[PDB]
């Protein structure tokens, strides 16, 4: 089968910048096709027959190439272009896609808004205790969260989730949850979520004492 | 409208066959080849195979030779894909897509059918309010813990509260998912006006509405 | 490995002027049934075969397929030197000597041999081709099947010259690979005969041909003169 290699795997740029992504083929392809998939959506045709724009595709998109080397260019990136882009060949069966170029956006550095939440009463009644930390609307996506209990760092029982980059403001948000038993939770008083991000030199600390 | 409508999320026992469906409307069904595309959480797009509806002649990617069976129901304008003896490797989103009869592109796609192959137990989530610790702005939360399989839906105030919301992709641990959502409003809005997170988990027929009360 | 159809470039074709002549035996070919598939016309056959040529052994005739466009100007699948004919008949043959059925033959690159006969629209009413348009009344809907009405000899649909181009490609619907035998000389038909095809329901079927694919570097087109 024809293998398509897409580079870079991941990238980002400011709106207005020019972006070029390449698709290399293991043997010659007659025409390259390009699909844009926004997060949570189906793939969608962008370019067909190497360089023809699909109906309604903005003129900032262009496709190029021949033989084993092809490319997609966005001349003046816009935030709404945040997506994974796949090349696809129709030269031999099986039909194959590249592994995609995931494109995200740059914006001004932005510090997280940090909130901490003690276990609810309802969860305690079930014998579990989760401590939640939301770290909202920050940029860049690179961020480090450290949980502390009574001063000591805790690594066990931590689960993290990152949202997709916000399509309107280009920020990232993160949720961090520490899950202990009700027994373990009551054995300690001080709970801390410490956020380390390039925006401040000093960590952003949010904290509570179990029985106020 | 020309449209491709796919069946809902499937939880499939390992080794138990599954049939998923793709109902076409708005165009001549017999005239366009129907294709199936597999997408795993971290693996790009894979072409499974295609079928010519006019005579049910199919071509399968050899990678899926003993896995997928492509059929069509011409009377109901519906293409089917069957997965034989499914494994965890078969867990993915499956799109049906129509290729143009003349141009070699996929001009119509379904929303995709999510297939989870697992012997993990269908489990209802518990929904917990996250009120702030005892100026100008406040972040509230809802924690949706311990469910299987995906998905759950989460709204705030029946969807009336949509800006300032972050619903975080679910995380899977020990056959159970956990999801959270934050909502940020002005301090004059809460708690003088109620804020209620609304949670559905269709697989366990769960529907719950949790008002966030000040601690 | 080569997707069909293609434009055949005569200037690039490789002359194989040492091949055995092509042996066509349609004298014992009888049409069983005719189909409107929703996309094209299919006439099924019993009996009849072709022998090489390049053929390692004989291949039995199984069916005929018809293609057209919305104009008498532009309707065939294959082209020769960028010239597209009004239409194209495909005669499908399978390697019964090697494989047990059509279904097993369709899975291999030496299983199917398709003969291509071009349709040229002129001021000439083809009495033999007519035997096919008359069947059309029975198969207007899709997908419908009817017994082929009366006497018809496939041998009559052969071109007056049997020189041909051959290449390894695929079925028109791409479902399997197939080797093509393609006669440049077309048979002649009238506009009144072709237009009847466009009155078949597809669910409205003005065109059903496919655009040509670029020839792959390693695809050879051979010519038997
Ligand atoms: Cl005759």
């Amino acid at each position: 089968q024809i293998v398509l290699t897409q580079s870079p795997a991941i990238m980002s740029a400011f709106p207005g910048e020019s972006v070029t992504m390449t698709c290399s083929a293991s043997s010659s392809v007659s025409y390259m096709y390009w699909y844009q998939q926004k997060p949570g959506s189906s793939p969608r045709l962008l370019i067909y027959d190497t360089s023809n724009l699909a109906s309604g595709v903005p003129v900032r998109f262009s496709g190029s190439g021949s033989g084993t080397s092809y490319s997609l260019t966005i001349n003046r990136l816009e935030a709404e272009d945040g997506a994974t882009y796949y090349c696809q060949q129709w030269t031999s069966y099986p039909l194959t896609f590249g592994a995609g170029t995931k494109l995200e956006l740059k914006r001004a550095d932005a510090a997280p808004t940090v909130s901490i939440f003690p276990p609810s009463s309802e969860q305690l009644t079930s014998g579990g205790a989760s401590v939640v930390c939301f770290l909202n609307n920050f940029y860049p996506k690179d961020i480090n969260v450290k949980w502390k209990i009574d001063g000591s760092e805790r690594q066990n029982g931590v689960l993290n989730s990152w949202t997709d980059q916000d399509s309107k403001d280009s920020t990232y948000s993160m949720s961090s949850t520490l899950t202990l038993t009700k027994d373990e939770y009551e054995r300690h008083n001080s709970y801390t979520c410490e956020a380390t991000h390039k925006t401040s030199t000093s960590p952003i600390v949010k904290s509570f004492n179990r029985n106020e | 409208q020309v449209q491709l409508q796919q069946s809902g999320p499937e939880l499939v026992k390992p080794g138990a066959s599954v049939k998923i469906s793709c109902k076409a409307s708005g165009y001549s069904f017999n005239f366009y080849w129907m294709h199936w595309v597999k997408q795993r959480p971290g693996q790009g797009l894979e072409w499974i195979g295609m079928i010519d509806p006019s005579e049910s002649e199919s071509r399968l990617n050899q990678k899926f030779k003993d896995k997928a069976t492509l059929t069509v129901d011409r009377s109901s304008s519906t293409a089917h894909m069957q997965l034989s003896s499914p494994t965890s490797e078969d867990s993915a989103v499956y799109y049906c897509t129509r290729s143009n009869y003349r141009y070699d592109y996929f001009d119509v796609w379904g929303a995709g059918t999510t297939v989870t192959v697992s012997s993990a137990k269908t489990t209802a989530p518990s929904v917990y309010p996250l009120a702030p610790v005892c100026g100008s702005s406040v972040t509230l939360g809802c924690l949706v813990k311990g469910y299987f399989p995906e998905p759950v839906t989460l709204t705030w105030n029946s969807g009336s509260l949509s800006s300032g919301v972050h619903t975080f992709p679910a995380v899977l641990q020990s056959d159970l998912y956990t999801l959270s959502s934050s909502v940020t409003v002005t301090s004059s809005t809460w708690p003088s006006q109620s804020i209620t997170c609304n949670v559905a988990h269709p697989a366990s027929s769960t529907k719950v509405d949790k008002k966030i009360e000040p601690r | 490995q080569q997707l069909s159809p293609i434009n055949i470039e005569t200037k690039k074709a490789i002359s194989n002027a040492r091949l055995k002549p092509l042996d066509i035996h349609y004298n014992e070919s009888k049409p069983t049934t005719i189909q409107n598939t929703g996309k094209l016309v299919r006439i099924n056959f019993k009996g009849g075969y072709i022998s090489g040529g390049f053929l390692p052994n004989e291949y039995v005739l199984s069916s005929l397929h018809i293609y057209w466009g919305k104009e008498d100007d532009y309707g065939s699948n294959h082209l020769i030197d960028v010239y597209k004919y009004s239409g194209e008949i495909n005669l499908v043959h399978w390697n019964k000597k090697k494989y047990s059925s059509y279904e097993e033959a369709k899975k291999h690159d030496d299983g199917l041999i398709i003969i291509s006969i071009f349709l040229q629209v002129l001021d000439h009413k083809n009495v033999y081709f007519q035997k096919i348009v008359n069947q059309l009344d029975s198969i207007r809907s899709a997908n419908t099947s009817a017994p082929f009405d009366s006497v018809f000899y496939l041998d009559n649909l052969l071109p007056s010259k049997l020189d041909y181009f051959t290449y390894l490609g695929t079925t028109i619907n791409h479902s399997a690979d197939a080797v093509w035998i393609i006669f440049p000389t077309p048979i002649n038909i009238h506009s009144d005969q072709l237009s009847k095809f466009r009155t078949l329901l597809s669910l409205y079927i003005t065109e059903n041909y496919r655009n040509p694919y670029k020839l792959n570097d390693d695809t050879e087109v051979y010519y038997s003169g």
